């Protein structure tokens, strides 16, 4: 392996839990971390 | 011709993203007045340093001998 300044391009996770909604507790998506109550929103998102 | 298309090439820290667009515009000879947000389309992370770039075109004859828009950028 190599350590050179350059982005990561390869490295696996690993299945810890499963999924949970609405009660608030902390989270990781896809590095942003937070918690908070989760709640389906009507609101239409950008496909990007 | 109703058919417009807007591409954007940008590259900054390793990653390169091309944003891309297809949309109608019906004017005589050149870009209307009209307005649109332009969206992405990949993000490439090889991130190579690129100085100089040509495009391609369509064509018959293979002459072999061995309408697009250009702008530069303020950060």
């Amino acid at each position: 392996f190599e350590l050179l300044h350059a982005p990561a391009t390869v490295c696996g996770p690993k299945k810890s839990t499963n999924l949970v909604k609405n009660k608030c507790v902390n989270f990781n998506f896809n590095g942003l971390t937070g918690t908070g109550v989760l709640t389906e929103s009507n609101k239409k998102f950008l496909p990007f | 011709f109703k058919n417009l298309r807007e591409f954007v090439f940008k590259n900054i820290d390793g990653y390169f993203k091309i944003y891309s667009k297809h949309t109608p515009i019906n004017l005589v000879r050149d870009l209307p007045q009209g307005f649109s947000a332009l969206e992405p389309l990949v993000d490439l992370p090889i991130g190579i340093n690129i100085t100089r770039f040509q495009t391609l075109l369509a064509l018959h004859r293979s002459y072999l001998t061995p309408a697009y828009y250009v702008g530069y950028l303020q950060p």
